[PDB]
RNA sequence: UAAGGUGAUAUGAACCGUUAUAACCGGCGAUUUCCGAAUGGGGAAACCCAGUGUGUUUCGACACACUAUCAUUAACUGAAUCCAUAGGUUAAUGAGGCGAACCGGGGGAACUGAAACAUCUAAGUACCCCGAGGAAAAGAAAUCAACCGAGAUUCCCCCAGUAGCGGCGAGCGAACGGGGAGCAGCCCAGAGCCUGAAUCAGUGUGUGUGUUAGUGGAAGCGUCUGGAAAGGCGCGCGAUACAGGGUGACAGCCCCGUACACAAAAAUGCACAUGCUGUGAGCUCGAUGAGUAGGGCGGGACACGUGGUAUCCUGUCUGAAUAUGGGGGGACCAUCCUCCAAGGCUAAAUACUCCUGACUGACCGAUAGUGAACCAGUACCGUGAGGGAAAGGCGAAAAGAAC
RNA sequence: CGAAGGUGUGCUGUGAGGCAUGCUGGAGGUAUCAGAAGUGCGAAUGCUGACAUAAGUAACGAUAAAGCGGGUGAAAAGCCCGCUCGCCGGAAGACCAAGGGUUCCUGUCCAACGUUAAUCGGGGCAGGGUGAGUCGACCCCUAAGGCGAGGCCGAAAGGCGUAGUCGAUGGGAAACAGGUUAAUAUUCCUGUACUUGGUGUUACUGCGAAGGGGGGACGGAGAAGGCUAUGUUGGCCGGGCG
RNA sequence: UACGGUGCUGAAGCAACAAAUGCCCUGCUUCCAGGAAAAGCCUCUAAGCAUCAGGUAACAUCAAAUCGUACCCCAAACCGA
């Protein structure tokens, strides 16, 4: 996803990153309980947090 | 019969524990020493 | 530490010899003393360690140069 | 004036447990997991802001980790932050 | 660089089932291959109330080594070995005897 | 680089991926909690408590940066005390700590031997301390030599267990000279001319060649025994590849490799080539290292134990000449020869291996080999420094024994 | 078509030994003549492991003491319940510090651990459990003492020490009663309290420290007097009529 | 009534006497051997600031973080294998 998420502003990024976090956080709350039964939805959105973060660092200052 | 040790955890730590080797010279030998050998515990220190 | 400023003389090992050769380890010291000097460009005292060697060498050459040099190898005096 | 990002990460889990069903029901107090690190003021803010819900107050403590043995070898288990949230009268947490 | 793939017609060299043909199911990391109705074995299955399984002697497909297999040909009729080549900047496997490409 | 992957004991679950942002491998980046030199202050290491400033606030608070010490230089400030200086506050630069051995320096034993023991030996060893480098140190004759000559240092073989030293005991033990490895010479004590002339360091660029992923890489079938063939017996083929490892028993031709031939977007080592910054070459005139050399007293080093003892170093007290001069040639003198101390720099041959890669072994094969083939510096023991084990093998394949 | 190794047998050599072969074993061995040695073990109060002996012997860890019924169980002297009995009671009870670090509570299991059995356990496995403005630490302050910028001293390492900064075992703000959990409570809940900080206020109007002063701030023994904790008796209240 | 307990309910709840080694008492009396420190706390001003801040006055509001809290603790859990 790195590739389309470079395609963006500071302002944009920083939302999605934002966002991102809220949907851990959700999942978090529900593997927890036994809602969640797709446990890799939450590797993966570690990972997006991680590009998102690596993102930004890129556009400040580097 | 009052036995040779008679635990003391502030007592140990002045005596023995980290930083009280780190303030000497010898103190930072010994605990070279250790590294070196590959020691776990490199002190008394929790 | 028992070292002519000046000079730079500190205590050097060496032995005593009885009569009987029975070697014991020992010091020789420097002839250290702390004496004021005049320095006649500045207009004050500056007291020094030194040796009587220090002395000596003060007198033939001239504190000054002797500071000078002092101040060359990095030394407060 | 806590980060939400920072807030996001404060709160674990909801822990299940008899006497966090008794404190649900009676006291109206959520017993949850909570970042070791976790401030009660912290926890509070996360709380208000993540279940949409007033607190009265909030008590912590530090569950010990137990140490084990798996097979042969020892082995401990992490400590970790418990959050009793009393939540103020009237409000039902879904 | 992996002479044996996943859905390759292959043939046997050596073992109990030597002379057999069969398609490749899966190939493993250690250096195995488990090749469909090949390599067979009578694995008493141990019953399990969770999982929805009754437990019985079940005949099941056990690994062999890639080297004990071989790549067949068709075209020949016989087992053949594997050479690499490139061919419109893109590597291809080839049929050692003969020559042609594995398609 | 790919058709398979999501490290291991260790399966499963939920998933991703298959011609190219799945996974894997390599370059350059990013992130990098706390403790630790630990450096904002403190501290019973992995914890406690700040200050200042800049931004934000839903005004409850947040965030993130800076704040050690010493040295050095600079700026401002500034006592007794007039000027000054000490001191003080800022700022910049560097240092600090860790690390196997090797290296140089500062200190420095004893057991032991002498068939006792004190000189002597062990030994400038062990050990402690400081400092450095990839090597270090040494180094460009005030050196040897012998009336012939050699031509800085270092290292190896001889010289030679010689000459010497030595309670002339135990022991210690050269040099000259010869054969080799490698070889390199320069600058300042200072000013004149000429002005960018060799060399060196940092730093870009270019070329070559490594290194850090990789790619291709030959040729075998039949039959007998057998659980299985790589074995037997047949008949073939490859070989700049019969190194090695695996594969159901022993495989050149089944697999991985091997010989051989190729490969780098990016980073980077070493050679030369070249630009820029600093550095000054060649010429003439000189100048030619003083509390120094020597000496006395005391020690130490020189194979050399004070001896008839040259030479070097110096704790102590002295103290020249200064090239028409001075040093040395093993007491000392005379003659001759030979060198120019009291300022520096300097590659190579030499020493070592914590570590990386490759290859080898009349080396070990689980009481051996590392203490440690195994989750070992672990368990366990000890207040602590410290001590410190035992423990490998089902099978070809879990087909690990449903009922 | 069975290597080494293991184990029998037969033969053979003057001996160390050798050859052959049955069984076991399941993959290596190696003639000859040379070469090199970690080359031969019964002893070393040798070292390591294994296994004997004494011997089914001594002992089973305070002479506070048991008995029976029922339960559970494969099985009960030992576990649970009950009724008796006995022991401690300035403790063998209750609450802490230190030290330990999950031993707490629940379910479950009995190989090992428990000096016997064990259904039980401080044993195994799983899950649960520790809630603070007022308790303690942290924090402010210092003692003995420690470290210590500069400094003085010292071959080096380092020693001593000023300013300072650490250091409780001492000084410094504040909470009680009841109720509750299988397991926490001055921490949860109920009631009724207190503290010292900010911030904002209106009201007022001398505030201000690294300084001054007070205070904090203190020994042994003795003697009482006033009290309460606490206990006894009566009254009261509930129950009783053997 | 899951024989563990849970829910409701609830009388009197006084007096006298005795009484600590506990409290008043960091007191008092006495003795010689002559009995911590510093902060909190109260107070005084200096430099300062000057009609601002700061101080005390009540009242409102916010605040009190962090770590410990199980269990044993004259012992089967600590020191003695």
């Amino acid at each position: 996803k790195a590739k389309e998420l470079r395609e963006k502003s500071v302002e944009e990024l920083n939302t999605e990153l934002l966002n991102l976090l809220r949907e851990q956080f959700n999942l978090r709350m529900q593997a927890a309980s036994g809602q969640l039964q797709q446990s890799h939805l939450l590797k993966q959105v570690r990972r997006d947090v991680a590009r998102v973060k690596t993102l930004l660092n890129e556009k400040a200052g580097a | 019969m009052k036995r040779t040790f008679q635990p003391s955890v502030l007592k140990r730590n002045r005596s023995h524990g980290f930083r009280a080797r780190m303030a000497t010279k010898n103190g930072r030998q010994v605990l070279a020493r250790r590294r070196a050998k590959g020691r776990a515990r490199l002190t008394v220190s929790k | 530490s028992r070292v002519c400023q000046v000079t730079g003389k500190r205590p050097v090992t060496g032995n005593n010899r009885s009569h009987a050769l029975n070697a014991t380890k020992r010091r020789f010291l420097p002839n250290l003393h702390s004496h004021r000097f005049w320095v006649e460009s500045e207009k004050r005292f500056v007291t020094l360690r030194v040796s009587a060697k220090g002395m000596r060498v003060i007198d033939k050459k001239g504190i000054d140069t002797v500071l000078a040099e002092l101040r060359a190898r990095g030394e407060k005096y | 004036m806590i980060r939400e990002e920072r807030l996001l990460k404060v709160l674990r889990a909801p822990h299940v447990s008899e006497k966090a069903s008794t404190a649900m029901e009676k006291s109206n107090t959520i017993v949850l997991k909570v970042a070791k690190d976790a401030t009660k003021a912290e926890i509070k803010a996360a709380v208000q802001k993540l279940f949409e819900v007033e607190v009265e107050v909030v008590n912590t403590l530090v569950v010990k980790g137990k140490v084990k043995r798996h097979g042969q070898r020892i082995g401990r288990r992490s400590d970790w932050k418990k959050a009793y949230v009393t939540l103020k009268e009237g409000q039902n947490l879904d | 660089a992996a002479k044996i793939r996943r859905d390759d017609e292959v043939i046997v060299l050596t073992g109990k089932d030597k002379g057999k043909r069969g398609k490749v199911k899966n190939v493993l990391s250690s250096g195995k291959v488990i090749v469909e109705g090949i390599n067979l074995v009578k694995k008493h299955q141990k019953p399990v109330p969770a999982l929805n399984q009754p437990g019985g002697i079940v005949e099941k497909e056990a690994a062999i080594q890639v080297s004990n297999v071989a790549i067949f040909n068709a075209a020949t009729g016989k087992a053949d070995r594997v050479g690499f080549r490139f061919e419109d900047g893109k590597k291809v496997r080839f049929f050692k005897s003969n020559s042609e490409t594995i398609k």
